[PDB]
RNA sequence: CGCGACCUCAGAUCAGACGUGGCGACCCGCUGAAUUUAAGCAUAUUAGUCAGCGGAGGAAAAGAAACUAACCAGGAUUCCC
RNA sequence: GGCUAAAUACCGGCACGAGACCGAUAGUCAACAAGUACCGUAAGGGAAAGUUGAAAAGAACUUUGAAGAGAGAGUUCAAG
RNA sequence: AGCCUUGAAGCCUAGGGCGCGGGCCCGGGUGGAGCCGCCGCAGGUGCAGAUCUUGGUGGUAGUAGCAAAUAUUCAAACGAGAACUUUGAAGGCCGAAGUGGAGAAGGGUUCCAUGUGAACAGCAGUUGAACAUGGGUCAGUCGGUCCUGAGAGAUGGGCGAGCGCCGUUCCGAAGGGACGGGCGAUGGCCUCCGUUGCCCUCAGCCGAUCGAAAGGGAGUCGGGUUCAGAUCCCCGAAUCCG
RNA sequence: CGACUCUUAGCGGUGGAUCACUCGGCUCGUGCGUCGAUGAAGAACGCAGCUAGCUGCGAGAAUUAAUGUGAAUUGCAGGACACAUUGAUCAUCGACACUUCGAACGCACUUGCGGCCCCGGGUUCCUCCCGGGGCUACGCCUGUCUGAGCGUCGCU
């Protein structure tokens, strides 16, 4: 009975959302996440998956605030200052 | 009668407060009009009536910032938001004044020892 | 939250407001019941929103 | 008349927030 | 279930949003390639997972 | 023969450069001949096409001597619509022809203050390279 | 008993600062296999390599001899032949 | 005990140029709403999928049928 | 000074031929924009196989089959269309450990109204939990929320190359509180009472925090109402806590 | 005869090979070589008149301001006393802004509980209630203040 007959009983969740990086991977009963290592304070990483690694790397996201750098550099991050008025 | 910018540059706070909640008030009716059938034009104007609502306020935390710089110019300590922004390391680098400091030991040597100009003839 | 609500309710449409129902809809939305006081009609300030 | 329009230093006090105002009295 | 989280109501409520065929004018765009919302689902056929 | 090193020849490079293209750059590439009087006038060749334009059609199925005004310019289908340039559909609705501005004449100028600042601009240009080599 | 110095050590939402996390192609410090070759296999090899941990920068590390030599001597470090 | 540029390294990042390379079962997994859809409790695994036409001119109207579908007609150099 | 919109590649051909052969040429058709000869250079360069890879198609074959749980029949309506939908009437079954009425977990809109009959519902469908367009979940009193349970888990400390781990009162100056009293500073229904700062005095809890929608845990019942909600809305009558 | 079967050819299907195309890859080279408590990377949820995905953005939400440009955007509609010094659109980007989580910071992670200060509305000073704003995390350096010690002392 360890296949079909056994598969009804399975009603209780292990895992649910993650709120740092928003997989459910977040084991309930060990509070920890088995995809970004929450609670701990750095990410979870390893380098025999590189697959993982490039989908949730820099650059795969929104880039919010990095993108805007990326145009401020190119100016030299000049502040203070206004074009010329009309 | 559209709002524009340049319009609003000169006038007072309690000026563009008033001027805000007029449109704030405007777009709540077209919400309204959006749910009971109002006509092409009126569904038009809601997003007409977003960007000014932006433009005032845009228009006020522009013109507060600039008298906050004006208030702290002088000041030693500023707001963490009136301080330059640059990049972190940026802001932890040596400031100008640090950078050119030498060691009197150093100012003798450049003294008395000079990189000089010099030719070799051919 | 009600008493937010109750308090926008008045000072936007100047009517008295008996009290706050709410719930957030399947879709995201928050909707509230508001029940005004017996000497306000309900009918009539639907007409001045533009509701009815 | 339509027709011819259609064709062409220091702090004010009164910006500042109240809150800095009452920190420095 | 009936007992529900707000975070799992909120999860529930954007997916329900996303479940909708495209809008007819969408076909008339200049550089359009999208014949229909490949991107449905059905309560019964795939689970949410969560 | 190119020399610059920061420009592409690169067939791939320079058709995406020209499909992807910004608005106000379109407007550049979409760029119409003068006719010989008015290139003689203005010493202009050619001018960005504009609504108002009246021009001639010089290739297809509808060229020829008629001068129309331009109705409408689609940059992002790269085609102007031009008055009586126009087919019927099925059910007998008539509808505007797009015909792309290097295969037509501007026989009139929409001008304005900024049409004439181009004008001059390019007319000014020009001198400078004719008196370059005399 | 009290008062006062110093020393050692505390508490502050005290004034003003600074570290944390990420990326990690290249760089520095550790830790570190076994497939594999040896026609077997244990030293050996694989290899100070993969995996694992830490720390950076536009480069890093190194670097002005407790050096090489044994010549009629050379003269910090790094890289190429 | 200590500092020190240069010549050196760079399959990540920003911005470029090129090629005796591949040409949609190839080339990156990904030429396209691709690390997407979908699978797994999870760690992870992970596709398929390019081409009307010069121009939508994308077939009005008549007729049989409940309709899908047809017969005529029409657009186009071509709907062979 | 090659071929090509007066038609390239490709593809088809009971057309004419060439070569021992690998192959090639020409005719005809389709196609619609590129291509080939020669001298050299270069190679991801030649398929019948690998229970080869990926994609497609066969015969088997209109075949196996659409047989677990007793069962349907008559009349009418809508409709193009009825064994299967709806209504009425018969004949049956589940037979209060139910095929009844409600919940937990899980699902997540499947709920409700209207429309469709393309695809799906292994016959059909006028029907559906399918598709489409719009709606629907209302609380002091019902749960969470709080408590602690087995347990999990910081700090102090120890260990640890290190990410960290051990450990939960054990190597800790672990209380930011209180009736009262004393000094000032302020206030207000300035009268006299508050508030505040400091001082005096007093003080075990001895373990941060998390841990149950079945355990502990104050307090809501009757009637009506919707297409879909009600101990939540309305009517009536109460109650707990602050 | 005629079915059925086999072969060949025409036509029609089924299928998607081949060829031609390429806003994609791959490889090499060059210049630069820039994240974050002033809150990064990443995630969640929102934002369009009609908008599901992609894209962009953050309650000022398919964007504000400014500058350059100079008449569009466009699938449909619309035109704000929108559009030519009353500047459409696009581009640039220095001004302003930037929801929730996240090193993630009042404590916890259910949108649960607080505490301090200030402001406003309830009534009516205080209280009380509601709302708004600002603070309240660990470590650590310099300094400040308040302390502790049968630690070493000095005068009482
Ligand atoms: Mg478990
Ligand atoms: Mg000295
Ligand atoms: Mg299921
Ligand atoms: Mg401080
Ligand atoms: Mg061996
Ligand atoms: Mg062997
Ligand atoms: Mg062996
Ligand atoms: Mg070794
Ligand atoms: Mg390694
Ligand atoms: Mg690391
Ligand atoms: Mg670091
Ligand atoms: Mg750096
Ligand atoms: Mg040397
Ligand atoms: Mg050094
Ligand atoms: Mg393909
Ligand atoms: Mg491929
Ligand atoms: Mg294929
Ligand atoms: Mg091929
Ligand atoms: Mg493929
Ligand atoms: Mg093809
Ligand atoms: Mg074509
Ligand atoms: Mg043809
Ligand atoms: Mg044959
Ligand atoms: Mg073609
Ligand atoms: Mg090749
Ligand atoms: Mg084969
Ligand atoms: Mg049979
Ligand atoms: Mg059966
Ligand atoms: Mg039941
Ligand atoms: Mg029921
Ligand atoms: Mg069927
Ligand atoms: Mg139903
Ligand atoms: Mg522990
Ligand atoms: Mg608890
Ligand atoms: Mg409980
Ligand atoms: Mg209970
Ligand atoms: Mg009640
Ligand atoms: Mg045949
Ligand atoms: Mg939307
Ligand atoms: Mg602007
Ligand atoms: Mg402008
Ligand atoms: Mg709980
Ligand atoms: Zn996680």
């Amino acid at each position: 009975t360890k296949g079909t007959s056994s598969f009804g009983k399975r009603r209780n969740k292990t895992h649910t959302l993650c709120r740092r990086c928003g997989s459910k991977a977040y084991h309930l009963q060990k509070s920890t996440c088995g995809k970004c290592g929450y609670p701990a304070k750095r990410k979870r990483k390893y380098n025999w998956s590189a697959k993982a690694k490039r989908r949730n790397t820099t650059g795969t996201g929104r880039m919010r605030h990095l993108k805007i750098v990326y145009r401020r550099f190119r100016h030299g991050f000049r502040e203070g200052t206004t074009p010329k008025p009309k | 009668a559209k709002i524009k910018a340049r319009d609003l540059r000169g006038k007072k706070k309690e000026e563009l407060l008033k001027q805000l909640d007029d449109l704030k008030v405007e777009l709540s009716q077209l919400r309204v009009a959006k749910v009971t059938g109002g006509a092409a034009s009126k569904l038009s104007k809601i997003r007409v009536v977003r960007k000014s609502i932006a433009r005032v306020l845009t228009v006020i935390n522009q013109t507060q910032k600039e008298n906050l710089r004006k208030f702290y110019k002088g000041k030693k300590y500023k707001p963490l938001d009136l301080r330059p922004k640059k990049t972190r390391a940026m802001r932890r680098r040596l400031n100008k004044h640090e950078e050119s400091l030498k060691t009197k030991k150093q100012q003798r040597k450049e003294r008395l020892y000079p990189l000089r100009k010099y030719a070799v003839k051919a | 939250n009600k008493h937010q609500i109750k308090q926008a309710v008045k000072k936007l449409y100047d009517i008295d407001v008996a009290k706050v129902n709410t719930l957030i809809r399947p879709d995201g939305e928050k909707k509230a019941y508001v029940r005004l006081a017996p000497d306000y009609d309900a009918l009539d300030v639907a007409n001045k929103i533009g509701i009815i | 008349e339509s027709r011819k329009r259609k064709r062409p230093n220091d702090v004010d006090m009164s910006w500042i927030p109240q809150e800095t105002l009452n920190q420095i009295n | 279930s009936s007992h529900k989280t707000f975070r799992i109501k909120r999860f529930l409520a954007k997916k329900q949003k996303q479940n909708r065929p495209i809008p007819q004018w969408i076909w008339m765009k200049t550089g359009n390639k999208i014949r229909y919302n490949s991107k449905r689902r059905h309560w019964r056929r795939t689970k949410l997972g969560l | 023969m190119k020399f610059n090193p920061f420009v592409t020849s690169d067939r791939s490079k320079n058709r995406k450069r020209h499909f992807n293209a910004p608005s106000h750059i379109r407007r550049k590439i979409m760029s119409s001949p003068l006719s010989k009087e008015l290139r003689q006038k203005y010493n202009v060749r050619s001018m960005p096409i504009r609504k108002d334009d009246e021009v001639q059609v010089v290739r297809g199925h509808y060229k020829g001597q008629q001068i129309g005004k331009v109705v409408q310019v689609y940059r992002k289908k790269y085609v102007i619509y031009i008055e009586r340039v126009q087919r019927e559909k099925a059910n007998g609705t008539t509808v505007h022809v797009g015909i792309h501005p290097s295969k037509v004449v501007i026989t009139r100028l929409k001008l304005d203050k900024d049409r004439k600042k181009i004008l001059e601009r390019k007319a000014k240009s020009r001198q400078v390279g004719k008196e370059k080599g005399k």
